[PDB]
């Protein structure tokens, strides 16, 4: 099917610019109109700028300063280009069709910015383990903690995308000491922990990082 | 500047009612048609659900309906359903033949009311392989009750703990409305090792729940 | 059209 795939790094420092692209597969960017939007952790949608059909940019007043929206014809790519960034402009970018009059409507699927001179770290996973002998009623609860890794995003998973009625997976939070933890968690019948096999799939992208834990009872 | 408000901010309703969301432009919007309705469920980019003011897409449950002219668009869900939980947001297309804009309204919050449900509860002790780094998190999973209000109160040997506990809260699960709570207690691995009983309390309403764990003994 | 721009 149609897709629009996006890419461009996610940890940017403060005073330097962020590059994002959208690749397009299915379709052709240079025959339609695209936009840039952004979302700041916890707040609304804001639009940065549109890209015609026709290639003209048209930039909202608060972005026409500091954004460039160009197109690439032969690769079939549009791209964000914004500099002198602070801490205000963390955000998750996304390029989007959005369709606001007609009924073809694409959005990339998302990429976090964050803007800070902190360095990457990849996390360290922790069993939440269940006990052996139950101590709750037919229902036991076991997870990871993922502790200290920086900038977001990680993603867990339970058994490779099997495992996913019972999950949560909290927001992270930031330490005191600058670097982000969050716990992933499943209830699960306490008669399994026996017989199924329990492993949580971390992956931190901004470190190339992924860790597989076996959560096993005490 | 182009500006769209969406009143109420936010909302709570039970399942089965009807919910009404307006929204209102500051000027013309494209043809007077290009206006269309998104809705944002917790961790996801945003779904279209309405464009051109009332053509609901393909796929899209027939309980959401647009409506409105001019400068004044509504969105209705005519039902609520509790997996309706999400921020809705109103986007129109603005400009002329040489300019193109699009202005995203604040945002509406959709929350589910529904009956109390107490949390089970469950505490982790620190992991052996996190002992060996010189810290200790201890971790109580509140699962699956509502309302959001909750009080956790840490003791270590009967000692109330303060300043040393962050909690983090899922957003309404989009099947059985209730929300989860993680709080997780930081010592040292030094400190953690000097006392022997680790219990989280938990207050909601009438009821206090404490769980505890003797360090050791599992 | 179906946009503003063109």
């Amino acid at each position: 099917e149609v897709q629009l795939v996006e890419s461009g790094g996610g940890l940017v420092q403060p005073g330097g610019s962020l590059r994002l692209s959208c690749t397009a597969s299915g379709f052709s960017i240079d025959s339609y109109g695209f936009s840039w939007v952004r979302q700041a952790p916890g707040k609304g949608l804001e639009h940065i700028g549109y890209l015609t059909a026709g290639g003209r940019a048209f930039y909202a007043s608060w972005a026409k300063s500091r954004s460039t929206i160009t197109r690439n014809t032969n690769e079939n790519t549009v791209t964000l280009k914004m500099n002198s960034l602070r801490a205000e402009d963390t955000a998750v970018y996304y390029c989007a069709k959005l369709g606001t009059g007609s009924r073809f409507a694409i959005w990339g699927q998302g990429t976090l910015v964050t803007v800070s001179s902190a360095s990457t770290k990849g996390p360290s996973v922790f069993p939440l383990a269940p006990s052996s002998k139950s101590t709750s009623g037919g229902t036991a609860a076991l997870g990871c903690l993922v502790k200290d890794y920086f900038p977001e995003p990680v993603t867990v998973s339970w058994n490779s995308g099997a495992l996913t009625s019972g999950v949560h997976t909290f927001p992270a939070v930031l330490q005191s000491s600058g670097l982000y933890s969050l716990s992933s968690v499943v209830t699960v019948p306490s008669s399994s922990l026996g017989t199924q096999t329990y492993i949580c799939n971390v992956n931190h992208k901004p470190s190339n990082t992924k860790v597989d834990k076996k959560v096993e009872p005490k | 500047d182009i500006q769209m408000t969406q009143s109420p901010s936010s909302l709570s309703a039970s399942v089965g009612d009807r919910v009404t969301i307006t929204c209102r432009a500051s000027q013309s919007v494209w043809r007077n048609k290009n206006v269309a309705w998104y809705q944002q469920k917790p961790g996801k980019a945003p779904k279209r659900l309405i464009y051109a003011i009332a053509s609901l897409y393909s796929g899209v449950p027939s309980r959401f309906s647009g409506s409105g002219s001019g400068t004044d668009f509504t969105l209705t869900i005519s039902s609520l359903q509790p997996e309706d939980f999400a921020t809705y947001y109103c986007v129109g297309h603005y400009g002329s033949e040489n300019d193109a804009y699009y202005a995203f309204g604040q945002g509406t919050k959709v929350e589910i009311k529904r009956t109390v449900a107490a949390p089970s509860v469950f505490i982790f002790p620190p992991s052996d392989e996190q002992l060996k780094s010189g810290t200790a998190s201890v971790v109580c999973l509140l699962n699956n009750f509502y309302p959001r209000e909750a009080k956790v109160s840490w003791y270590v040997d009967n000692a109330l703990q303060s300043g040393n506990s962050q909690e983090s809260v899922t957003e309404q699960d989009s099947k059985d409305s209730t929300y989860s709570l993680s709080s997780t207690l930081t010592l040292s691995k030094a400190d953690y090792e000097k006392h022997k009983v680790y219990a989280c309390e938990v207050t909601q309403g009438t009821t206090s729940v404490t769980k505890s764990f003797n360090r050791g003994e599992c | 059209a179906g946009x503003a721009g063109a």
